[PDB]
């Protein structure tokens, strides 16, 4: 029923962030997949891009480099795989948390799994990437 | 038992705002509800930011946030918990 839903298995580089990886995600085309992550997610097997995005979450909770600039609370959000919230100006209602999106659309043939094709946008700036 | 502060004992709020700072629920679907639950209680302009992105000098905890929020509300003219 969904693309996103067939398995795949997560590919790319991704790219060097800093302390303001997540503020980045509220900006321009969003903030890249850090190459810290992207190396202990490639080559892994997702059964879902839900899955992936789980994993994501996983992996910033146990970098000390990413989940120091999230406090205690978002620190909880990201041990149990949970996307953390985003400051309450970059919420759109009812979505709170960081989501990931795809550069190149995934209706035009944009790779799920190819971490170099995703990226981490705030709620408000991924309503308005795409329009 | 939802719908106010007002409806919370201090007690019971602080349960909430400890489920939400130890992320203690089953989905993450169920934590944003309850953090969208939150900042429509206090009425505080800083919404979830009270939880996540505290001003400087803010104490995070679940006790420092409770705090905040009765204070808050006791310094803007809005009633207070339950009992
Ligand atoms: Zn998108």
């Amino acid at each position: 029923e969904s693309k996103r839903n067939k398995p795949g298995k997560a590919t790319g580089k991704g790219k060097p962030v800093g302390d303001k990886w997540l503020d980045d995600a509220g900006k321009d085309s969003g903030a890249p997949i850090p190459d810290r992550i992207a190396d202990k997610l490639r080559d892994k097997e997702f059964k879902s891009f839900d899955d992936f995005r789980k994993a994501v979450w996983e992996e910033v909770s146990k970098d000390p480099e990413l989940s120091k600039n999230l406090n205690p609370s978002n620190k909880s959000s990201v041990s149990k795989g949970y996307s953390p919230f985003t400051p309450k100006n970059q919420q759109v209602g009812g979505r709170k948390v960081y989501e990931l999106h795809h550069d190149k659309p995934i209706s035009q043939g944009g790779e799920v799994y190819d971490m170099d094709n995703i990226r981490v946008t705030t709620p408000k700036r991924h309503i308005d990437i795409h329009r | 038992l939802k719908h106010s502060i007002s409806d919370y004992t201090e007690a019971e709020f602080l349960q909430l705002v400890t489920t939400i700072c130890n992320a203690d629920t089953s989905s993450e679907e169920e934590l944003v509800k309850l953090v969208t639950h939150f900042a429509e209680m206090t009425e505080h302009p800083s919404g979830s930011d009270l939880i996540y992105y505290p001003k400087e000098g803010d104490d995070d905890s679940p006790s420092g946030i409770v705090n905040t929020v009765k204070q808050w509300r006791a310094a803007n003219g809005k009633s207070g918990f339950k009992q």
